């Protein structure tokens, strides 16, 4: 096994983070959900940012899935602010400011995120299911 | 907006007052109404609440502006900012920025540059 | 309320400016809400669950 | 000429309204008045604004807008049907005679796997 | 609050008093080592009942992971040398058959004798140990307000 | 006939169109929905839903996917998860992270979690799930739940006396003895004696911070009858009774 | 079946004219009528029945029996839907309809049971509140409004009582005396 670094995370191909019972896993979903937002990595970044509709995120609770969006919300108005700011008193939020050279844009699109998170992708797992058949019913074959 | 040659051709066009007979324009400030407007045709609203919230409105100002014949006048009744409620509709109205965000550290240290709210104000 | 697309229309793949949205209708009643108070304005929502006291968020709006 | 009238709040477009009554009076007497409201309840509140201010609010028609297109369709253009052709009921059931007749055809493959696996026209309905 | 249904949440005192007690799964309906895929045993053969009893075995001991973890400043055991056989004294417990004992006892069939130097091996200035003594004074004290 | 559906019923249906050829096309259609996966609770994964996320992401470019789970809390396998499914999918994938610091607990708490799941080696019993020391938070290093005489201990194993015993009276000399150790510290909580200190700040034992952590509703029953006993209050968390019943 | 008689009962009643001149439904146009003609009546003052009712039985002849109807102060608006509002040689009248007629089947529906049954259904009322609507539309609308010379009266068509053969059964033609409305106005308005 090998230790994690939300921001040095390679975001290709298939990866398993085991986080331990107790851990920050709410807060590593939105670490990892800024860095999609953001496209941020260098090396290991994506290849283009995506939007607030084009992140996935599966998490079996209902209850889970709401607490997480509201984390998510909360994350992106902290990053918001501390790049508005270019300060913060938060570590990961240092580094996240530190390795990124411009600071409208990024927050243009935080901004942006901020006002397109009611129709943020975040969804269950029958839900998604869901969605996925109603949405693209012809190749599915369903009513 | 759609082009350049259509924010001349806006910037022609004022509102008149139905009942003084004054004319008005459209922008604040006219000389800058192209620093507002972006490249791609989107304007920075200053009040992120009629940013964020008035897509529909957006759209229909537009395809209002688009028409040719149309006769604009305005009759706006001024709002006075004594309360929170009135102090919304104020900053919605007169377009204007008044979230404080604090991008240097005299901006963030003191706190008195915001507006006052009174205790007893049950507006909102 | 968010409204799923049917998946096969035109209109929700290229937007224009006269294209009816549930979202930006409600985002703009909001707005209309917001303005047309003249007096009083009183926002309620669930904040607590009733069940296990869990803690629920407001809209994006509010 | 057409004539948009921005303002803030409805008060003073109830007013203008007013203004513009007693400004311009109707030379026949029972010439309606359209006035083009979002739903029932705002027609009723203009009517209790326009009551309130002349003491009289009669003989004003408040259509909504597809039903005053479709009466300046009928006014306008004469010879024209009280019911259209192109109603959702009726090209649903024109377009359940219409789609096994088009299964053949090539730019219908995608429907052809939807439609021809198990079918007691429901899903064509 | 069920295992189950603290998993997420926050406790500053957790209080285990049957942690101890374990089941024996009588089906055989386990998971093949190699395929990876679900195996339902309609006969009662005794491999896969040894192969379904290792997987309640491990989902114990995740749930005596996941009833460990949810304490934030003390968490309390109840240990005794629980037999689920019907033999009064037989020479041995089955403690090693739950997942409390498996991490005491280090996977070994011991006595209760035997529990109690393996509870008294791993002693630190975190992990200690106490009899259990049945006993009350007095049931609580009010200490009401006025209104 | 009717034209329902079940909740399982979303999953096999997607199985189903997944597992046709035209629908390899529509896993296409769903890389130019979502190009990118962050799928939490990996633990509670159907073999339905695997299969799914490896018909859909499993080798494609530019899509990510990101399974973040627990296998050590994989406790739901009555309702229908399985852990097999998790150790499939860490034979299938390359790359492993995993978390190292713990901001929950104190220090004592997690030094007696790593000393007491790592006596052996594999003690989860699974060649694919491995147990690592993790890492107490540097924040939190100062909390201590004191009692009125020295510092209580993290884990403190209450071992019941004899030699053998059943199933019945062994639940109820621990019900008992967790009620006057709940009773005990309810009454030295109310004196300022038993308290709970992050550095300086202290804090008094309430009811609410104490909790007991079953199994079953038999033995929750059990520890509610013998807390009523000694004049305290108990709520019941994990009550899914319907009201209508009483 | 009703079809071949219900249709030349409709000519029936067409062909019969409900006017003081003898004016028959068939020479109205199309601008000159207008069916259900909705109208918002506002009233600040609080609405006593006892102040109203002398008022009423002080101009009105039918209100010589018919004990008053009680109701609690009304403050806001009044609804109504005239049925038939048209005008003939500069001259506008009202019309409405009523269809119950249940207790009648011989030709016995003469003016002093059309009387008695306005007394027993309330009819005055309505027609009065009718008048007043329509003398403060026509007011409102037309400058320099006369309330002698431009209205005409009010019409009440009871559908099973018209004959072929009794011009007069039927129809029921009543006029005000024109000074129950300017003080009605005055006491809607304040």
């Amino acid at each position: 096994a090998e230790t994690l670094d939300p921001l040095r995370l390679p975001l290709q191909g298939e990866r398993l983070i085991e986080a331990s019972a107790g851990t920050g896993k709410t807060f590593t979903i939105a670490a990892l959900y800024l860095r999609l937002l953001l496209g941020l990595g260098g090396s290991a970044a994506f290849p283009r940012p995506l939007t607030v509709e084009e992140l996935l995120v599966v998490t079996f609770t209902e209850a889970a899935t709401a607490e997480l969006r509201g984390r998510i919300r909360s994350n992106i108005h902290e990053l918001r602010i501390a790049c508005l700011r270019e300060t913060t008193d938060n570590p990961l939020y240092e580094r996240l400011l530190e390795e990124i050279d411009d600071k409208a844009q990024a927050a243009q699109w935080l901004l942006l995120a901020e006002r397109q998170m009611d129709e943020a992708a975040v969804f269950t797992i029958h839900g998604f299911c869901q969605r996925m058949l109603n949405l693209n019913a012809f190749e599915s074959g369903m009513l | 907006i759609k082009d350049p040659a259509y924010l001349a051709k806006l910037l022609t066009r004022q509102r008149r007052h139905s009942f003084e007979d004054r004319e008005l324009p459209l922008f604040r400030d006219s000389e800058n109404a192209g620093q507002l407007f972006n490249s791609d045709g989107e304007q920075d609203v200053g009040n992120p609440l009629l940013a964020s919230w008035g897509k529909l409105g957006r759209d229909y100002i537009y395809l209002l502006s688009d028409l040719e014949s149309s006769q604009e006048l305005d009759a706006f009744v001024d709002v006075t900012p004594d309360n929170l409620l009135h102090n919304i509709q104020s900053d919605i109205l007169e377009l204007e920025n008044r979230a404080v965000a604090g991008v240097n550290i005299e901006e963030f240290s003191r706190s008195d540059n915001k507006r006052p709210l009174d205790p007893l104000d049950s507006s909102i | 309320r968010q409204l799923a697309p049917l998946g096969f229309d035109l209109m929700s793949q290229k937007p224009k400016r006269g294209d009816r949205s549930r979202r930006d209708d409600d985002r703009y009643l909001f707005l209309e809400a917001l303005i047309s108070a003249q007096q009083k304005l009183y926002i309620s929502y669930i904040g607590r669950s009733i069940q296990d006291n869990s803690e629920r968020f407001p809209s994006v709006l509010v | 000429m057409l004539r948009v009238y921005h303002s803030n709040r409805l008060d003073v477009l109830e007013a203008l309204m007013e203004f513009i009554v007693e400004r311009e009076r109707l030379d026949d007497p029972f010439e309606p008045e359209m006035i083009l409201v979002q739903s029932t309840g705002m027609a009723q509140w203009l009517q209790m604004t326009l009551s309130q201010k002349f003491g009289i609010a009669a003989n004003i028609d408040f259509p909504l807008p597809a039903s005053f297109i479709w009466d300046m369709f009928v006014r306008v253009l004469p010879e024209i049907p009280k019911e259209s052709a192109f109603n959702k009921q009726s090209m649903s059931w024109k377009l359940m005679t219409l789609l096994p007749q088009l299964l053949e055809r090539e730019d219908f493959t995608l429907l052809r796997h939807y439609l021809t696996d198990d079918s007691d026209k429901r899903k064509l309905f | 609050v069920t295992i189950h249904k603290s998993k997420g949440l926050e406790y500053p005192l957790v209080w285990l008093p049957f942690i101890t007690n374990f089941r024996v799964q009588e089906q055989a309906f386990y998971h093949d080592r190699h395929s990876f895929e679900a195996v339902l045993d309609l006969n009662a053969a005794p491999e896969s009942v040894d192969l379904a009893e290792a997987e309640r075995l491990a989902e114990d001991l995740r749930l005596l992971y996941v009833a460990l973890t949810r304490s934030v400043w003390h968490c309390s055991l109840g240990v005794a040398p629980l037999v689920r056989r019907r033999g009064d004294k037989k020479g041995d417990t089955d403690v090693h058959q739950s997942a409390l004992g498996r991490l005491l006892q280090k996977g070994e069939p011991q006595d209760a004798a035997g529990l109690r130097t393996c509870i008294e091996a791993l002693c630190d200035d975190d992990i200690a140990w106490q009899t259990a003594q049945t006993g009350d004074n007095q049931p609580w004290q009010v200490n009401d307000v006025s209104t | 006939r009717r034209g329902e559906l079940g909740f399982d019923d979303m999953l096999s249906r997607l199985d189903s169109a997944l597992r046709s050829e035209s629908g390899e096309v529509l896993a296409a259609a769903i890389r130019t929905r979502f190009p990118v996966a962050m799928i939490d609770e990996f633990q509670d994964t159907d073999p339905q839903q695997y299969r799914i996320f490896r018909r859909i992401w499993h080798h494609q470019p530019e899509t990510a996917l990101l399974l973040i789970g627990d296998p050590k809390q994989a406790i739901y396998a009555f309702r229908g998860a399985d852990i097999f499914t998790y150790m499939k999918a860490r034979s299938e994938v390359h790359a492993h992270y995993t978390l190292d610091t713990n901001w929950r607990s104190a220090p004592g708490m997690v030094n007696s979690v790593n000393k007491l799941f790592s006596q052996t080696d594999d003690a989860f019993m699974f060649r694919e799930i491995p147990f690592i020391p993790v890492k107490s938070a540097g924040k939190n290093q100062a909390l201590r739940f004191v009692f009125k005489g020295e510092t209580q201990p993290a884990m403190k194993m209450w071992l019941m006396e004899g030699e053998s015993c059943g199933v019945g009276d062994y639940q109820s000399t621990m019900a008992q003895v967790c009620a006057a150790q709940i009773r005990d510290w309810l009454q030295a909580g109310q004196r300022g004696e038993a308290l709970l200190m992050n550095g300086d700040d202290a804090r008094p034992v309430r009811a609410s911070d104490i909790s007991v952590l079953v199994r079953s509703r038999q033995e929750a029953a059990q520890v509610r009858d013998a807390l009523t006993l000694l004049e305290i209050p108990s709520v019941y968390l994990s009550n899914r009774d319907s009201v209508f019943e009483t | 079946q009703w079809e071949p008689v219900l249709t030349e009962w409709i000519t029936a009643v067409l062909q019969a004219p409900l006017n003081e001149t003898g004016v028959s439904l068939s020479q109205l146009s199309a601008r000159n009528k207008q069916v259900e003609m909705e109208f918002y009546l506002p009233i600040s003052e609080p609405l006593i029945a006892s102040q109203l009712d002398t008022l009423i039985r002080q101009f009105d002849p039918l209100s010589a029996g018919c004990p008053p109807l009680e109701f609690m102060q009304v403050r806001g608006m009044l609804k109504g839907f005239i049925d038939l509002v048209f005008r003939h040689e500069g001259r506008y009248y009202l019309l409405a309809y009523k269809s119950n007629w249940l207790g009648e089947d011989s030709s016995a529906y003469t003016q002093q049971a059309m009387a008695a049954a306005m007394q027993a259904h309330r009819y005055d009322l309505q027609y009065q509140l009718y008048t007043l609507a329509l003398h403060r539309y026509l007011r409102h609308r037309i400058a320099d409004y006369d309330y002698e010379h431009h209205f005409g009266g009010v019409i009440y068509l009871f559908l099973r009582g018209v004959d072929k053969e009794h011009p007069q059964q039927g129809i029921y033609t009543t006029r005000p005396n024109a000074g129950l409305i300017a003080l009605m106005d005055e006491m809607f308005a304040g």
